[PDB]
C-alpha cells in the first residue's frame, strides 16, 4: 500500500515499510518505536494480531501516531516521472501534478477512447481521429468524419 | 499486480544471497520458489545439499509462507512428507518476516534439532534415548540422499 | 571489530565490537540501534543459533562477517 | 536542558529542539507534526500555555508523544570529548561512558 | 529562481520560485517543508510585512533573497 | 551564562539582518545595545532608533524586557518607550529569539496600528487624522532620530 514510486537517490531504508518495503504512505510510529504506514500496519493488527511486527511488543489500533515530522521529509525525496521517455526528477510531493501535465505522458482519447501521447493529441484534431469532426470542403458543414458517406447526399447547395 | 513486496524481495535474494541458501523463483510461477539450503558446518548435515520448494499464498506478508522439504532428511522436526515443526511457519507469523528469515532459520534448525516439540516422532524417540546414533544415521541419510543432485 | 547484522527487515547496520565481547552484549548493540530488546532477538551464523553465554572468538567470527537477525516465539 | 555537546558532523536541523537548541533529550513530537525535548515542552505547557511554540496551534499534556525513532538516530550521532585535549570520537550513547573513564 | 527563508528556529530554508508567484503559494510552500500553516505565517522581508493577495515582484524580491518568518501578527 | 543564549548571541552576530544591529553589553551578557533603521516605504525613512532589550533570569520561557531608547511618534509605543507588540506583550513562545523580536519590531514600524494602540492620544490622531500623524512622525523621526 505504501509509495510506489522510483527514488532518485533510492529510498534509505529508515522511511522504508518493514512491511511492504515503499516509502511510508501516510507515516506512522509505534510506541515502541517503529515506522509504518498506517494502512499496513492496522492490517497487520487485524489479521496477524495485536503486536509491532518487528520487536514482539504489544500494540493496537489507538496508541500508534502519525510521523508526520518523518513523512513530510518523505515527500521532499527526489523521485522519477513513471511514463516512458520522462527523463526528469522533482519532489515526490509534486509526482502527481506532473503526470498531468508529463511530455511523454499517455492520455485516451476524448473521442475516440484510443490512448494517445500528450504530444499528438494536439494534431489528433487535424488529421482525423475517427470521429473528429470534419467541415465540408466547398459546402460548409459540420459531421462527424465516421458519417461522411451520407453527407455526399446533401451538397446539392441552391441558390 | 505482482505485489511489489515479492518483487523487490526476488531480485534482493538473488542479488544478495546468504551464504549457503538459494533461491530462485520457479519460470512459471512468480510465487513458488526452488529452494537448496546447504547442510550448516559441525553438524549433522555436513557436506549436504537440501531441496525444497517453497510457495506464497496469495494474503502473503500477511499469513506465513508454505515451505516443505523435497529431500529426505532425518531430523526429529522433519516428517516423511518433508513438512517442517518450526515456529515460523506455524502460529504467530509475522510480515515482517521475509523468505531469507525463513530459510535461515531453517538452516539454523539444522544445526540445532529440537526432540522434546517433535514431529518425526520415531526420529525424536531415537534422538532423546541413543543420541549418537541418530546423528550417525543423520550424517549417513545426508550421505545417500543429500549428495550428488 | 566492525561487524556487519541484517536486521528482519533487510537493513545491513554496523557494529564495533572486540573478539572478547559476549553475545549478550551485541544483542544490546542490535537494541540500542534498532529498539528490539535482547529477549526478542535471535542471531545466526553459518547455519548456527549463537547462544547468550559464549563469546564472538568462540564462534571464530571476525573482521566484517555479517550475523542475521531473526525473531523469537519459538517452540511451537 | 537538551544534549549541549560538540557533535561531528555538527548537529543538523532536525535533531535540534526549537526551545533550547541542542540535540533532542529523550525527544517528544506533537501531533501537529514537530520536535522537541519532553522537559522543554513540558515547560512551555506550563508557563507560555497550552499551544506548539512553532505554529500557535492546539498542544495538551495528553497528545505529545514519543519519537523514540529520532532519539536513536540521535545517541547514534558521532559526537567529540568535552575535557580539554582528549579528542576521541564515539556515539553520544557513551559519552557518559567515556568520560567516566576520560583524561582531562 | 531560489529564494532563501529563515524559520522561527533560525536555520535556513532554500525555495525554487518565479516572480510570479504569490505570497500564498510562497506560505504554502514553506508549510510542505515546515508544517507551519499559511495562517499562522508571517514573512518579513527589508523590515516589510508581506501580504497575501500581492506577488513576489511587486515587492521586487531577487535570486538570492533572505525571507525572514515569525509568527502571526495577533495585536493585544 | 545558560547555552541557548550564547548559540543564539553567536548566531546572530554570525547573521546578521539588514538594518539591525544587536550587541551584548561588555558587562552584562543579557543586555543587549539594539538600533533599528526605519523600514522602506514607513513614516520614519532614515531613523536610526536605540533600544535596550534584556533577557530575564526566566527567558527562554518568558519573553525579553524591551524599550525605546529614542523618541518616536507612533500609536503602539507611549512616550517611555514600551512597546505594545503581541511577541513580548502577552501570548509570546521559547522558540522566538532575539532575532525574530527585534524584526517584529521592525514590522511594527512598518505597519503602525491605531486599532490596537498603546499612546492612545497618537493613534486618535493617527485615525482621524493620518496625514498630520505621518508629518508627525517623520517630524519626531527628524529630530529625534539622526546623528546620534
Ligand atoms: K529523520
Ligand atoms: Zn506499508
Ligand atoms: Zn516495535
Ligand atoms: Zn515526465
Ligand atoms: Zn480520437
Ligand atoms: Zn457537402
Ligand atoms: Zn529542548
Ligand atoms: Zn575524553
Amino acid at each position: 500500500q505504501g509509495y510506489d514510486v522510483e527514488f532518485d537517490p533510492p529510498l534509505e531504508s529508515k522511511y522504508e515499510c518493514p512491511i511492504c518495503l515503499m516509502g511510508l504512505r501516510s507515516a506512522v510510529q509505534t510506541p515502541c518505536g517503529h515506522r509504518f504506514c498506517d494502512s499496513c500496519i492496522r492490517k497487520s493488527i487485524r489479521d496477524t494480531g495485536q503486536k509491532c511486527p518487528v520487536d514482539n511488543e504489544v500494540l493496537l489500533e489507538e496508541q500508534l501516531f502519525p510521523d508526520n515530522f518523518a513523512k513530510r521529509e518523505i515527500l521532499s525525496l527526489t523521485v522519477k516521472c513513471s511514463n516512458f521517455g520522462c527523463s526528469e526528477k522533482m519532489e515526490l510531493r509534486q509526482l502527481e501534478k506532473h503526470l498531468s501535465q508529463c511530455r511523454f505522458a499517455t492520455a485516451p482519447c476524448p473521442q475516440c477512447q484510443e490512448s494517445v501521447p500528450m504530444s499528438h493529441l494536439d494534431e489528433h484534431k487535424s488529421q482525423h481521429c475517427l470521429q473528429r469532426i470534419m467541415t465540408c470542403p466547398d459546402c460548409a458543414g459540420s459531421f462527424v468524419y465516421a458519417v461522411k458517406q451520407s453527407h455526399e447526399q446533401f451538397c446539392p447547395f441552391a441558390n | 499486480g505482482l505485489p511489489r513486496r515479492i518483487i523487490k524481495e526476488t531480485q534482493r535474494l538473488l542479488a544478495e544471497p546468504v551464504p549457503g541458501i538459494k533461491a530462485e523463483p520457479d519460470e512459471s510461477n512468480a510465487r513458488y520458489f526452488h529452494v537448496v539450503i546447504a547442510g550448516p558446518q559441525d553438524s549433522p548435515f555436513e557436506g549436504g545439499t537440501f531441496k525444497l520448494e517453497l510457495f506464497l499464498p496469495e494474503e502473503y506478508p500477511m499469513a506465513a509462507p508454505k515451505v516443505r522439504f523435497m529431500t529426505k532428511i532425518y531430523h526429529p522436526n522433519v516428517d516423511k512428507l518433508g513438512r517442517i515443526k518450526l515456529d515460523i511457519l506455524t502460529d504467530q507469523w509475522s510480515p515482517a518476516l521475509q523468505i531469507r528469515t525463513v530459510l535461515l532459520s531453517i538452516q539454523a534448525l539444522l544445526s540445532a534439532p529440537n526432540p522434546d516439540d517433535p514431529l518425526a516422532n520415531d526420529v525424536a524417540e531415537q534422538w532423546k534415548t541413543n543420541e549418537a546414533q541418530a546423528i550417525e544415521t543423520a550424517r549417513a541419510w545426508t550421505r545417500l540422499y543429500a549428495m550428488n543432485n | 571489530m566492525q561487524i556487519f547484522v541484517k536486521t528482519l527487515t533487510g537493513k545491513t547496520i554496523t557494529l564495533e565490537v572486540e573478539p572478547s565481547d559476549t553475545i549478550e552484549n551485541v544483542k544490546a548493540k542490535i537494541q540500542d540501534k534498532e529498539g528490539i530488546p535482547p529477549d526478542q532477538q535471535r542471531l545466526i551464523f553459518a547455519g548456527k543459533q549463537l547462544e547468550d553465554g559464549r563469546t564472538l572468538s568462540d564462534y571464530n567470527i571476525q573482521k566484517e562477517s555479517t550475523l542475521h537477525l531473526v525473531l523469537r516465539l519459538r517452540g511451537g
